[PDB]
């Protein structure tokens, strides 16, 4: 119903309300951002925090949901789409979650490699010391080097170099 | 069925030496080990069994402080992996007067010294601390866990370089109750703050030879 | 007289998760949460001792008893369960290997055997080591699963519809990756136990069909059970229990 | 050209790129080593010869890299 | 490199032959002789030193390295070869359990574990985990067969084509006597040798698929090997080798 609302409301204060209801639910255990996330509402939060003609309430909202949302939110099909599309400022709970539950699962992984997204992971940068370069390098970890010198950046000029 | 079944009461640094004969189950080539969690438990991996034999397996407990320590015994055969669970006590008394806080510090340095305090019961021990000085209060709060002396910290420092003279004391909260509140321990410090601010300069001109 | 709703692997799931709130209980995260963090520190632990298996070197004393109480068969099925345990060595290296074979022989009974289930009472094996399986409802009505985990040659469709609880094997509609095999008789031994509480957490109800036997055939239609919700306190609660080997 | 005249080009290839360091590196810019590996030869022909002495004028990492189904060689290795 | 006739639980009945015969070449008999009391003998032996295996004794010594060097993990590839392994206990019963446990990550893998397999040229594991496999010609002809081996209800179409032979599945042939699965795709890779002897084993020709790709849905096909009928001077020889696991 939320998603509805957020969907065919064109009022902005109504999508405001909407997105904040959904960061509310989502900002509980990882269940509750799951349960949210399988109703495609996530992609519609980013296109509108990122839209120039929404509100700054509806933005600020849109952008407070989507934190108290991805800071919990454990189904990596569903934060896939954001490793393309979101801002640098949100990547960084991506990049943690992916670093929580990729340890911990081997099929994941595989689909996370077999979908070309550590070579994206590899092309987003980080503070040295802030805790997005940690959740990089635990990203690093899960793989064998050779899997991540093959997916990082500049490695077909390593080759250039090589060869 | 031996019955010599004996259970270990001895005060710390004492090697005790006590018999623990069992009659097992089932029969076959009677070579058996033990797993322990508790410490001071040592003892040789391998003992075997002859004629239904009053038979005890070798088992240390030399404690070192004031404390007790309960041993888990889990049991094992090399042949099926047969076990037969006893548990005993190992007690120790070695107070270094229970514990004393010694401190080398500067001016300002609130150092935080382990006090080992014991624990003769087997309940969570939950000290509260009175005493008439600011400068010596604990770790937020004092709670030591059963049978070992678990020691705690402390923070003692003056302000600045010198002595603030109080007592300090623990009572307990909530084997028996009454063993436990009348464990009632005062504990006694050291402290040596160093230099520490300057305030007098004198400059001066000598001569060599 | 647990009520498990469903499996023993959630059960064994929500055991390690409290043996590291209580063994560290210097944790006030999340419940859910509580799973990343209980895996974290665990599987990171043993990396740091690894060789070595998980309680030697000062681990829970509360939970190494259940667990080598536990009815750890089933439990691993699952392969990531597998390679975490191998990870983890919360059962010894020994016994862990006569887990892994003993399951090699279910696939034996599997294939060369063409495992029937329990024709007899086998209450023994029932009350310590068998599995337990039950749902909760948010309503009274209709409830309908695919049951799977060790199916041999075959899948079981089991329904819980205004009361009525339906057994009949899948050997023929639900598809899975899984396998199809020539094993026309299958049974179990199984019961049904009720028993509700209030609120605030006084109970005044029991009920059990008694430990029996069903035998069923591929894809059979067989159907025993009645009650009556308007006497039932809801959400209701029903745990079942089930045993497939001889 | 056909292989019955390749084996007289990798011949004189095998005989003038080892006394050169810029013609090496032309070859290889060029992408004609690849080639080369893509040319198959007898077990115990002249021109088996002559490519093995063109792959020794490079470091193995290089003729592995123009080796056919090198890339996916690597992506099993990974497996 | 051999041309194995047929399987290799063939292999290892020879070798049971021949290691009964190192044992005890005492009397003056024949080989079904040798087989039937030797099966007897084992079982017999088994019986009398239990908690043991042969190779893990006196005369036996000399033959444990010789019988670990063996591809034992193929001979129990076979669903009876277990059972059979079992009752006479020559290979150590732990040496058992350990390759059971391998076989069970080999199902756990099948069945579960996303299963690749061997796209390309993984050749020493393609030594260790391809099924060597063959005939004998006496005479020229069309054999195609199916092969329920631990590909885990996948099943196997193995076809020789009078000089050529097609690489196939064996899913819509023909039902099993066993179990199948409805797994939908194994990428797997794969040898085959064919040598035409000189007659009575020496050999002067040899052809090898070098080494090939296959990817096996339901009945896949590769076909790429070739002999003439002058290659067909009996007895002519095929050894073919299949991968479907990691």
């Amino acid at each position: 119903q939320l998603s509805i609302c957020l969907s065919e409301e064109p009022e902005d204060h109504i999508k405001a309300a909407a997105a904040w209801a959904l960061g509310q639910l989502g900002r509980h255990t990882p269940e509750h951002a799951r349960a949210v996330a399988v109703t495609n509402t996530l992609p519609v939060l980013l296109s509108l925090y990122m839209s120039p003609e929404s509100s700054e309430d509806l933005q600020l909202k849109s952008k407070k949901a989507i934190k108290n949302i991805l800071q919990k939110c454990t189904y990596l099909p569903a934060l896939e789409p954001f490793l393309y599309d979101a801002p640098p400022n949100i990547l960084k709970h991506v990049v943690g979650q992916f670093s929580k539950v990729l340890p911990h699962d081997s099929k994941a992984r595989r689909l996370f490699v077999t979908s070309g997204g550590l070579k994206k992971v590899q092309e987003i940068k980080a503070e040295p010391g802030s805790l997005l370069q940690e959740y990089i390098n635990s990203i690093n970890n899960c793989y064998p080097e050779e899997i991540v010198r093959y997916y990082s950046p500049g490695y077909s000029d390593t080759l250039l170099q090589r060869v | 069925v031996p019955e010599a079944e004996l259970l270990f009461k001895t005060p710390a640094f004492q090697p005790l030496t006590q018999n623990i004969p069992i009659k097992n189950e089932s029969k076959k080539l009677s070579k058996f080990h033990v797993k322990i969690e508790g410490e001071w438990f040592h003892g040789p991996p391998i003992l075997h069994v002859g004629p239904g034999e009053t038979i005890q397996y070798p088992l240390t407990f030399k404690p070192i402080l004031e404390c007790e320590i309960m041993g888990k015994l889990t049991l094992q055969n090399e042949v099926d992996g047969m076990a037969h669970i006893v548990e005993i006590d190992g007690i120790g008394t070695k107070p270094i007067a229970l514990d004393h806080i010694i401190i080398d510090c500067k001016v300002g340095k609130v150092t935080d010294k382990s006090i080992i305090v014991p624990n003769y019961t087997k309940s969570l021990l939950t000290f509260k601390v009175t005493s008439d000085l600011s400068i010596v209060w604990g770790n937020s709060f004092i709670t030591i866990e059963p049978d070992d002396s678990i020691p705690y910290t402390l923070h003692v420092c003056p302000w600045k370089r010198g002595t603030f003279k109080g007592a300090i004391m623990f009572f307990v909260k909530s084997y028996s109750e009454e063993k436990v509140k009348a464990l009632k321990i005062w504990y006694h410090l050291e402290i040596r703050s160093s230099p520490g601010p300057p305030v007098d300069i004198i400059e001066l001109h000598c001569i060599a030879l | 007289n647990l009520f498990v709703m469903q499996v023993e692997m959630d059960v064994y799931t929500a055991l390690k998760k409290w043996m590291f709130l209580q063994l560290v209980p210097s944790w006030n995260g999340s419940l859910k949460q509580l799973l990343t963090e209980t895996d974290v520190w665990f599987s990171k632990w043993k990396k740091d001792f690894e060789g070595t298996t998980f309680l030697e070197t000062e681990q829970g004393k509360p939970f190494a008893p259940v667990f080598r109480h536990l009815r750890l068969q089933y439990i691993i099925s699952d392969l990531a369960s597998a390679r975490i345990i191998e990870q983890d060595s919360l059962v010894p290296s020994e016994w862990l290997a006569a887990v892994y074979k003993q399951q090699w022989l279910a696939m034996l009974r599997a294939e060369q055997d063409s495992e029937v289930g329990p024709q007899e009472i086998n209450k023994e094996e029932l009350e310590g080591n068998s599995m337990r399986c039950g749902r909760k409802l948010a309503k009274d009505g209709e409830y309908c699963w695919r049951w799977t985990g060790f199916n041999f040659g075959f899948d079981l469709l089991v329904t819980y519809t205004n009361r009525y609880i339906i057994f009949k094997r899948n050997t023929l509609n639900q598809p899975c990756s899984g396998s199809v095999s020539l094993q026309p008789r299958r049974s179990i031994a199984f019961r049904l136990r009720l028993a509700s509480f209030d609120s605030s957490g006084k109970l005044i109800c029991s009920r059990a069909t008694g430990y029996q036997i069903l035998t069923l055939e591929k894809d059979q239609e067989q159907v025993v059970m009645n009650l009556d919700s308007r006497l039932l306190i809801f959400p209701l609660y029903i745990c079942c229990n089930f045993l497939y080997i001889s | 050209a056909p292989p019955n005249i390749l084996k007289h080009v990798v011949g004189q290839f095998s005989k003038v790129l080892p006394h050169d360091s810029k013609a090496r590196r032309l070859f290889v810019t060029s992408g004609g080593l690849k080639k080369v590996q893509e040319i198959k030869a007898e077990p115990g022909s002249l021109l088996q010869e002559y490519i093995n002495s063109i792959n020794n004028c490079y470091p193995e990492e290089i003729v592995r890299y123009y080796s056919p189904g090198y890339s996916d060689t690597l992506l099993q290795r990974v497996d």
